[PDB]
């Protein structure tokens, strides 16, 4: 999962 | 509080990626890499036969598209060199103007994150180790030299940054994790000559230099780090000296400054930090799009402004490391740079502002009005 | 080769 | 103790 893309 | 026009900074749009045919699905931190203000690299995974778009921001945003078979690709800060990795294990670095394969090798454990530490050196982070490679050394089949092991505080985080100083003997690896509904940041600091690491909290890190009064023309090394506490929401910027030379009389006095977050941005956090050594300016960018300009010697916030409504997911230095560029979720690459030719008008307006404020204070309870 |  | 006072 991409945290910066939340 | 202020508009872009009234602040002494210039705002540019270097490119609209979406006006170049770049699909919005590839505008994320892992698909669009931003290593400097020279190239933007978009990995288009679309039907197995993946492609890469290299957007040359210098040569009028020229798009060089080639089919590629990897799961990550990045460009050099200034040269036409592309590094490509597949399965996290097979790595291959090519010069695009000589058609020559600069590097080709296979790691034992996969690489989670990589970034160019300098014009000569490329850094790797795996699930457990931190490695470094001199890709211009001539040994094509040379695997990267191990730098150190990952500190435990970085476990169960996603590594988002890897920074070094100019001497390549101080390093910082930045990972983030999800905590208390917000995003918390962890940093591993590493001194290579001491072979020692240190665990701190932080979302952003950079190494830079500053000339202090009395030290002649010899700079002093400082480490800049920004953090927002996932529990309390308190945000802090810290500037601390590294490896002071005793022959220098003046040393940098540690500075800590509060980072401002408006009431609507409770889930915001710092995403980038860049420093202009020439002007002594710290640019701190947040995920929501707020830019903060701090003065380097004192850490004092010069101003805060919102440069975009769409979230940003990656940034880089701009001009000749005098400003900051970023890519927002929409695909706009926006650049912010202080402009000294605008500081005098800005000062004149602030002086008018304080004169007026004085007058209204005399309308209140300040001795005046004659 | 991952690229050509 | 620590490298820096961070």
């Amino acid at each position: 999962q991409d945290l910066l893309d939340l | 509080a202020m508009a872009m026009s009234d602040l002494p900074i210039e705002f540019t749009e270097l490119v609209d990626l979406m006006s170049l045919g770049i699909s919005p699905q590839f505008l994320d931190f892992r698909s669009t890499t931003f290593e400097s203000d020279h190239f933007v690299t978009v990995r288009e995974t679309k039907d197995g036969t993946n492609s890469v778009a290299i957007v040359d921001l210098a040569k009028g945003n020229e798009v060089t598209r080639k089919n590629m078979g990897g799961d990550s690709a990045i460009m050099h800060p200034s040269q036409m060199v592309i590094s490509v990795r597949a399965n996290g294990t097979i790595v291959q670095i090519f010069n695009l103007e000589t058609k020559s394969k600069l590097k080709s090798f296979t790691l034992d454990e996969p690489v989670i994150f990589w970034r160019w530490l300098s014009e000569t050196t490329l850094g790797f982070v795996t699930a457990r180790s931190i490695l470094t490679s001199n890709v211009f050394d001539g040994n094509v089949n040379a695997k990267p030299q191990l730098l150190t092991l990952r500190h435990a505080n970085l476990n169960n985080t996603q590594i988002i940054n890897f920074v070094a100083n100019k001497n390549l003997d101080w390093f910082a690896v930045v990972g983030i994790l999800q905590e208390n509904g917000r995003i918390a940041g962890r940093i591993q600091l590493f001194s290579k000559q001491r072979n020692i690491s240190q665990a701190i909290d932080g979302h952003v890190a950079i190494f830079t230099n500053i000339l202090l009064e009395g030290n002649g023309s010899t700079p002093v090394q400082v480490f800049v780090t920004g953090n927002r506490n996932a529990t309390t929401g308190a945000g802090e910027l810290r500037i601390i000296e590294i490896d002071h030379d005793a022959s220098l009389p003046s040393q940098y006095q540690k500075e800590t400054t509060d980072i401002f977050f408006p009431p609507d941005a409770t889930n915001d956090f710092p995403i980038a930090v860049q420093v202009s050594e020439k002007y002594g300016i710290i640019y701190l960018l947040t995920k929501y799009g707020f830019i903060h300009l701090y003065e380097l010697e004192t850490g004092t916030n010069l101003f805060v402004n919102r440069i975009t409504a769409e979230s940003v997911f990656t940034a880089a230095p701009y001009n000749h490391e005098n400003g900051i560029a970023c890519i927002n979720k929409k695909g706009q690459v926006l650049a912010v740079e202080i402009s000294t030719s605008q500081i005098v008008p800005y000062i004149l307006n602030k002086l008018s502002n304080v004169a007026l404020a004085l007058i209204v204070a005399t309308r209140g309870g300040l001795p005046g009005a004659d």
